[PDB]
């Protein structure tokens, strides 16, 4: 049969690159983003945030270093609404309105999900523990909160996320001045989410190297003794263990690697998922306890704590955003 | 307050002491 | 028992997937854990309770609920006697009473295996017959309980009206609304942007009349499950398995959130603005009059005019027939609010209507609705979101929709977690890739 | 209610104790002792 | 088990007196909870300079109303 | 621009069938072990 | 009379908590446990009897 | 000048990944 | 001897500070 | 638009210098025998 | 009510009950009961009205919405005190308008 035939295909392991059932939506949409996005990021029409006044150009046609160049979401004019190309006039009406981004970030997220589970339907066909998709949650519900998901709180895509690497420097900011959300609980775990990742990152890195069976002269590279598939251990626990069980007090060394590398996995990502949370909870207007006149004298003057020059700074953005 | 607050400590220690009398007991878990 | 039969402890409560009679012990007393809670926030929130001033101000997630069914409202929002929100939560404490009681019965004393006492109630997972069958007596009950909403609706009382002609408070609803043109058809809405999917919702009597079809349409489920046994089709996919019953059920379950975190962020029908808050979109648009109608009554003129930023002070047309309001609140112009929509015209506000028809409520209200928009702070710092130290609040419908979403938010990941752990168990390497045969090891290398 | 008008610390803190049970499985862990 | 409970319990109420007496506030010349700005004249008693601070913190500190 | 319209639909709706079915045909049959 | 009630209605909890108690320990020694102990039919059907002298009361109480 | 630089340099990125991807060595087993 | 010597040189000043932390509560 | 006229020079040097010295070398590698 | 058929009659059907009630004898032996029986029609009326989206366009139909808000709206406040005048003239030049911009609709 052809069917029987080609769903044996597609499934197959093979192939160079697994595309699943997830592929048959992941592979269209995401080039189908890429070639709507290069395109669009390379010549964007001055498209415009505002309809009453301003248009802002982040197309890189136009003198825009990679830097400065950015898609610009849609405008409020436009709000919220599904704006495809058909339902919008013209053509040129549908750039100046904002459109590539409303089509960028639909294919995108619609492709990131499906691609959770390609990682997914894979694993479990190389007949493997399937745990990954939920280790790329992290992202990816970063990515639903900043693009999809906060905009929503502000009903309009204009506030979404802006594409591009001055567009995120310019919404964070932005988005400080309203939410405060530095001081926000969520958001200082994710820095610690972060940090302990990129920390251990360092040492159970470190710890490994610094510990190797050696299969090599000095003069040689250290790298090239490890021979693809070795069955011996190539780094010694027993010298790496009271390594970091000398240098701090032993008792803490986690002597299981499958202790170790799943401890390794989840403080970066559970740190992620607040973040996703700490938007979410900033989207809906729900903010980051900002404390103010905590400190006040007997006679009603304002001490002035420092979370107030916080507090001013914002109040400072806010007005200047308009 | 203090008065409620001693009225919310005694209200409900059941959770160790239940574990505490069951424990003595050696009952099962 | 221990891990030598089972896995580890801080995951220990899989050990029950083979034990029934422990099952039920779990459920049902988990079940009157929930239904504790309930009672408990119920009388909380009622002794604390300010029946004077609105429900939102009061911080308070739970008595709108009862309320919007129409007890101890009266016009107005009245919340006339308290004594019926005060019989709501006290019974389910009670009833936890048993429930847990049951619930630790069947978790000690009560069978360690249901396979023997009862058959009946006796099922094993991997049996795809007799535990459809259980299926069916659910999706009855939780049929049941759908039209005995509209028992509510129809018969007892009468549940809340968003809209009435004045008040919008409390209205019996004679005949509900029934046809598969406005109801299969109404699902069948864009989700984006003007058209809810199932948060528009415009009538009261869309949810009494849908109601009923989900009312007997589950009742057809049973008895559709009851008096069969799946298909070939079905038989082929789906994993029949213990783990993946519960994976199933998260996916639903967590569809459901973004639902009903949509609903309470948005829907002013179901869940009046009155006495929730309210809703975003209603908020700014509210203010956005309150500054239209102080102005204008004073020696000024706003209905041909520019702002300094080009568009108008207030008034705009919309690329629709209809006229809207300016300022940031053009991006709601779909929003229409119990108050809003008869200052409304034919198309558009109607500007000379404006300033005669309102009201000695609207105006007042309207310009209550100004003071809350919903905003705040963890500690409940509140007013604008950078404003100072005024006006401290979170609107209780900005609780509910964050809450219910991170939630559903893991509940995808749990679907997406136990979906990964009950195909892998049957197919039997969830285990661990197996050392003798590796499934790569002998493959086609590309 | 007035007929009920005190229990303080009761209906102070009724809703806490759900998160107790929580708690009580680690205990009741504790002294099972993994 | 023997004398833990002796030591903690009359150490740590000294932490609980030098709150109580005040005895850190001049210890750490922390301002008082009154003490800011003397008279009204409310300005940020900033010191300047150097070689002159300790004569310098004197001066705000001094008028201390 | 209407063109275009029908035309995403049919494109969509197309993979859309066809990635269901891939799994309402004995997705699990497909794996290393049974 | 609600004081008369209201030291009734403390009766409820005060035997209720200790049968909070006493039922899971009742099951903790499976030695006499249900050989021993027919308290909870003896206190359980007193016990429930003890719920309906609260609202039916309070409804003409209060 | 200033764009087609750009252009330039993010070609060869892409020019290297479908080339990276494809034409690498299978590292094989033993 | 050498652990002795460590908690007893840490954990001391953390009991003399928690004074200062409850007995400022109070303050004010 | 106005540019620094040289600076395109730095890329092509940045791009191809880098580049190149890591040919030669792969070259090479590729000629062991 | 006993509302049937399309809009157009029951619409003119209603306001033979709204302008004859507005302004009654307070001292009767009920104008109040009469006038709670007569405004919960309203109530009937303009729910299922609401549920229109054709009507939710024109103004005639609209219009009669700001009459009934204007009305109706009242009675949750303060029921009791009758209506000022110079609502109660109001509702009359509305309806007036109403029934023919209503029939400007069907023989436009
Ligand atoms: C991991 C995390 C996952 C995150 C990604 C999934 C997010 C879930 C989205 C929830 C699904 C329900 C969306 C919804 O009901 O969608 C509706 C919401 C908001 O709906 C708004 O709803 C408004 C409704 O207002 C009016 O309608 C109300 C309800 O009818 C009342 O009538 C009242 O008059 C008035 O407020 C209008 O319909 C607007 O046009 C419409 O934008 O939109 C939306 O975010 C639309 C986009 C969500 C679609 C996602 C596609 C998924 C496939
Ligand atoms: C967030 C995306 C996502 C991902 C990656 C997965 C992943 C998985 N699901 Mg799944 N699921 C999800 C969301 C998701 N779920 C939701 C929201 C529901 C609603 C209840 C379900 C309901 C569900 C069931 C009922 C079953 C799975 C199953 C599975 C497994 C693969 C089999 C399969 O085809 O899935 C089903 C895939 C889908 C339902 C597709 C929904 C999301 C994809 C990514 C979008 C595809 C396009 C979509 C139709 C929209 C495009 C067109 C649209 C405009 C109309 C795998 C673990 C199976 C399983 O493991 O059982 C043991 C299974 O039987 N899922
Ligand atoms: C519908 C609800 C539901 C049900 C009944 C189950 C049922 C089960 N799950 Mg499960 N799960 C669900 C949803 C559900 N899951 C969701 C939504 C997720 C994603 C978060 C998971 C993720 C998950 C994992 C990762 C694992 C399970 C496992 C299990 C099995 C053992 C239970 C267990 O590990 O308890 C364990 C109980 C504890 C560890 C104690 C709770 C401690 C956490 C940290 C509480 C923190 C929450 C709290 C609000 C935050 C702190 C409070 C704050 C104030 C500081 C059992 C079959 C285990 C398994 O292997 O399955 C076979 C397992 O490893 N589940
Ligand atoms: C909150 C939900 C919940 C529920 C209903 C259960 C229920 C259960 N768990 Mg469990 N568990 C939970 C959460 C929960 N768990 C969490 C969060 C974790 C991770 C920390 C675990 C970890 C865990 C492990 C590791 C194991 C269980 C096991 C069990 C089962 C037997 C336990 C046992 O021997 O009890 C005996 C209990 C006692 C001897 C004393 C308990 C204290 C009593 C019941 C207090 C009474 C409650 C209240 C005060 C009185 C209400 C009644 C009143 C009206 C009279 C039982 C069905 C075991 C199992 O596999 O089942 C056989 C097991 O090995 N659980
Ligand atoms: C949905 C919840 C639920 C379910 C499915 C069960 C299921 C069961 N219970 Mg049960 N029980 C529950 C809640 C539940 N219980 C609660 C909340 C309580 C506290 C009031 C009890 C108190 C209880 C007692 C006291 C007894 C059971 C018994 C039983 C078993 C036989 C019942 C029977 O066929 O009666 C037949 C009656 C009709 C068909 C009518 C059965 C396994 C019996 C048992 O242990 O048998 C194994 C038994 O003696 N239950
Ligand atoms: C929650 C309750 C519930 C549950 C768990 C089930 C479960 C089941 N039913 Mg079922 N059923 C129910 C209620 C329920 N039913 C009700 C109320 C009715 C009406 C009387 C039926 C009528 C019914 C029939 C007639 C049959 C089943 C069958 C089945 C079995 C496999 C089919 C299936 O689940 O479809 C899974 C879903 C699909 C195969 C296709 C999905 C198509 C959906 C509807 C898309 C709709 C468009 C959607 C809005 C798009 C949005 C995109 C999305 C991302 C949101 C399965 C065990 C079959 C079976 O085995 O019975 C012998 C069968 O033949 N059911
Ligand atoms: C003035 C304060 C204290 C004095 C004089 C004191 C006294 C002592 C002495 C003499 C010992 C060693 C002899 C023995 O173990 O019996 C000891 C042991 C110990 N005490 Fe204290 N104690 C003080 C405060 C504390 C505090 C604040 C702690 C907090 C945990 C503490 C906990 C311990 C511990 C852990 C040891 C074991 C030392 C080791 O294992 O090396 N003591 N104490
Ligand atoms: C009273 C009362 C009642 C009852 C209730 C109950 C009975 C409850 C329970 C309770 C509970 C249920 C409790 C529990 C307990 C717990 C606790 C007390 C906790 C604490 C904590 C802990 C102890 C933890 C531990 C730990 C730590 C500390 C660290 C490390 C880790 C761990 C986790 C181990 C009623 C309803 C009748 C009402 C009236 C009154
Ligand atoms: C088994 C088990 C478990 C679980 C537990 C549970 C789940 C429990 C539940 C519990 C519950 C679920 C409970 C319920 C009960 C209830 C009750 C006990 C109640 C009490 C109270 C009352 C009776 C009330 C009274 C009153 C009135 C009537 C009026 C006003 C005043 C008052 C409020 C006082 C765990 C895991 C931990 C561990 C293992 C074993
Ligand atoms: C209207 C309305 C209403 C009613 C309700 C209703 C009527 C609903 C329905 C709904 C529904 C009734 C839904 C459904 C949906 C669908 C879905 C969501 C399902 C699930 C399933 C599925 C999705 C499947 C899956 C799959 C796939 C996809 C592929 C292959 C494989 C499988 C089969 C697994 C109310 C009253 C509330 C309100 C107003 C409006
Ligand atoms: C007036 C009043 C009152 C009284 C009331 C009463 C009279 C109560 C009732 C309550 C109730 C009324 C309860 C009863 C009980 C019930 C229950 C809680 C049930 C449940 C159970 C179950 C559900 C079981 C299960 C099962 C089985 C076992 C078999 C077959 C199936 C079934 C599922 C059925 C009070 C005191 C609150 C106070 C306030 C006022
Ligand atoms: C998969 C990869 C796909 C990549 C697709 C894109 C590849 C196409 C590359 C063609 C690039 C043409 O590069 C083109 O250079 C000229 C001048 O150098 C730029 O033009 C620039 O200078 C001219 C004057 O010289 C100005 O009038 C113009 O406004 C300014 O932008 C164009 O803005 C740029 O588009
Ligand atoms: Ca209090
Ligand atoms: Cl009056
Ligand atoms: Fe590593």
């Amino acid at each position: 049969n052809l069917w029987e035939r080609f769903c044996n295909w597609v499934t197959s392991t093979d192939n160079r690159l697994y595309v699943g059932w997830f592929g048959v939506i992941m592979i269209p949409t995401l080039l189908a983003a890429t070639i709507c996005f290069v395109i669009a990021f390379i010549a964007a029409p001055p498209v415009d945030i505002d309809g009453i006044r301003e248009p802002v150009s982040g197309s890189l046609l136009y003198g825009n270093n990679i830097i400065t160049g950015a898609v610009v979401p849609s405008s409020n004019a436009i709000g919220l609404h599904f704006y495809p190309i058909w339902e919008a006039a013209s053509l040129d009406e549908w750039l100046y309105n904002g459109g590539p981004y409303q089509l960028i970030i639909f294919h995108f997220l619609l492709g990131a999900s499906c691609y959770m589970g390609r990682q997914w339907e894979l694993s479990y066909r190389l007949g493997m523990r399937p745990w990954i998709c939920v280790a790329y949650s992290a992202p990816l519900a970063s990515a639903f909160a900043v693009f999809l998901i906060y905009p929503i709180g502000q009903g309009s895509f204009s506030d979404g996320m802006p594409l591009g690497i001055s567009g995120t420097f310019n919404f964070m900011i932005v988005f400080q001045a309203e939410h405060n959300i530095l001081m926000h609980p969520f958001h200082q775990l994710g820095v610690a989410g972060v940090f302990g990742g990129a920390l251990f990152c360092a040492m159970h890195g470190s710890l490994v190297t610094s510990s190797l069976i050696r299969e090599t002269t000095e003069t040689e590279s250290a790298n090239y003794g490890y021979k693809f598939g070795q069955e011996e251990e190539t780094y010694n626990i027993v010298a790496a263990h009271g390594y970091f069980g000398r240098l701090i007090f032993q008792y803490a060394s986690f002597n299981n690697s499958r202790s170790l590398h799943f401890f390794l996995a989840a403080w970066p990502v559970v740190g992620v998922w607040f973040t996703a949370l700490g938007i979410s909870t900033m989207a809906f207007n729900l903010n980051g306890f900002n404390f103010n006149h905590s400190v006040i004298d007997a006679k009603g003057n304002v001490i002035n704590t420092w979370a107030d020059i916080i507090n001013r700074a914002n109040l400072g953005m806010e007005v200047m955003h308009e | 307050v203090i008065a409620q607050l001693t009225m919310i400590a005694m209200i409900g220690i059941a959770g160790p002491m239940i574990i505490f009398l069951l424990a003595v007991r050696r009952g099962n878990l | 028992d221990q891990e030598s039969s089972g896995f580890a402890w801080w995951a220990g409560n899989a050990r029950l997937i083979n034990l029934s009679g422990k099952l039920l012990g779990a459920h049902v007393a988990h079940a009157g854990l929930i239904v504790f809670w309930a009672g408990a926030m119920t009388l909380f929130e009622l002794a604390h309770f300010i029946p004077e001033k609105p429900m939102y101000e009061q911080g308070l997630i739970l008595i709108p609920h009862i309320a919007t069914l129409g007890w101890g409202v009266g016009p107005g929002g009245e919340v006339v006697d308290t004594f019926p929100f005060f019989v709501v939560g006290v019974v389910h404490l009670i009833s936890s009473a048993v429930l847990g009681f049951g619930g630790v019965y069947h978790a000690i004393r009560g069978p360690e295996t249901l396979e023997e006492y009862s058959s009946f109630f006796g099922y094993d997972w991997k049996d795809k017959n007799k535990m459809t069958t259980i299926l069916g007596f659910h999706l009855i009950v939780l049929g049941i309980g759908a039209l005995l909403l509209v028992a509510k609706a129809m018969f007892f009382g009468g549940l809340y009206d968003t809209w009435a002609p004045g008040g919008g408070d409390v209205r019996v609803i004679t005949n509900p609304t029934l046809d598969p043109r406005v109801i299969f058809g109404y699902l069948l809405k864009s989700p984006f942007g003007g058209e809810g999917w199932i948060v528009s919702v415009n009538n009261l009597e869309d949810v009494v009349g849908g109601h009923i079809w989900i009312g007997l349409i589950c009742i057809a489920g049973g008895i559709w499950h009851i008096l069969t046994t799946p298909f070939g089709w079905a038989r082929r996919a789906f994993i029949w398995s213990g783990e993946a019953y519960l994976s199933y059920s998260l996916g639903a379950l967590s569809m459901m959130g973004f639902i009903a975190t949509c609903f309470v962020w948005f829907n002013n029908t179901v869940y009046p603005s009155e006495f929730y808050g309210p809703t975003g979109p209603e908020a700014s648009q509210a203010q956005a009059m309150t500054f239209l109608i102080r102005d204008q009554k004073l020696g000024a003129n706003v209905g041909s005019a520019q702002g300094p930023t080009g568009l108008g002070k207030y008034l705009m047309r919309s690329p629709t027939g209809e006229i809207i309001f300016g300022g940031e609140t053009m991006r709601f112009w779909d929003f229409r609010g119990p108050w809003l929509e008869p200052l409304r015209g034919p198309n558009g506000l109607d500007l000379n209507k404006i300033k005669n028809d309102i009201q000695p409520w609207q105006e007042r209200r309207a310009a209550e609705y100004m003071t809350h928009a919903p905003l705040g702070s963890l500690n409940s710092v509140g007013g604008v979101a950078t404003e100072i130290n005024s006006v401290n609040f979170v609107s209780p419908r900005s609780w509910l929709a964050t809450s219910h979403f991170v939630l559903a938010f893991f509940f995808l990941v749990g679907h997406l977690w136990h979906a990964g752990r009950a195909r892998a168990a049957a197919a039997g390497f969830e285990k661990g890739i197996d050392r003798e045969s590796e499934p790569v090891l002998s493959m086609p290398s590309l | 209610p007035e007929a009920y008008a005190i229990f303080d610390p009761l209906v102070d803190v009724l809703p806490v104790i759900p998160v107790l049970f929580l708690a009580l499985a680690f205990v009741w862990q504790a002294a099972v002792g993994f | 088990w023997v004398i833990h409970s002796i030591t903690i319990p009359a150490l740590f109420i000294a932490g609980w007196l030098f709150v109580s007496t005040g005895l850190a506030y001049d210890v750490f010349g922390t301002p008082r909870p009154d003490s800011y700005y003397a008279q009204e004249q409310r300005s940020i008693p900033l010191v300047t300079d150097r070689f002159e601070a300790k004569q310098q913190v004197e001066t705000f500190l001094e008028q201390l109303k | 621009m209407e063109t275009l319209k029908i035309t995403v639909y049919i494109v969509v709706t197309f993979f859309v069938l066809l990635f269901v079915f891939g799994f309402l045909s004995g997705d699990p049959a497909r794996n290393p072990k049974r | 009379m609600t004081i008369l009630f209201q030291l009734a209605l403390a009766a409820l909890v005060i035997l209720s908590f200790v049968m909070v108690i006493g039922v899971p320990v009742a099951y903790a020694s499976p030695q006499d446990w249900d050989r021993s102990k027919q308290l909870i039919f003896l206190g359980s059907g007193l016990w429930i009897a003890l719920v309906l002298v609260v609202g039916v009361l309070n409804f003409f109480v209060v | 000048m200033e764009t087609i630089t750009y252009v330039f340099i993010f070609a060869c990125i892409i020019a290297l990944f479908f080339f990276a991807i494809f034409f690498r060595e299978p590292p094989r087993i033993t | 001897t050498v652990r002795w010597v460590a908690v007893h040189t840490l954990a001391v000043p953390t009991i003399f500070f928690l004074g200062a932390i409850a007995a400022m509560q109070f303050i004010q | 638009m106005e540019v620094n006229q040289l600076g395109l020079i730095a890329t092509a040097l940045f791009v191809l210098v880098p580049s190149v010295f890591l040919i030669i070398l792969y070259v090479q590698t590729e000629s062991q025998q | 009510t006993g509302l049937t058929g399309n809009f157009r009659e029951d619409t003119l059907a209603l306001i033979s009950s709204l302008r004859e009630a507005i302004a009654l004898p307070e001292n009767d032996p009920n104008k109040k009961a009469a006038q709670a029986e007569a405004r919960k029609k309203l109530n009937d009326f303009f729910a299922l009205y609401r549920r229109d989206d054709s009507l939710r366009s024109l103004s005639s139909f609209m219009t009669m919405q700001t009459a009934l808000n204007s009305l109706a709206g009242h009675y949750s406040s303060y029921p009791n005190r009758p209506l000022p005048e110079k609502l109660k003239a109001r509702l009359e030049q509305e309806f007036k308008q109403v029934e023919l911009a209503l029939d400007r609709e069907a023989k436009s």
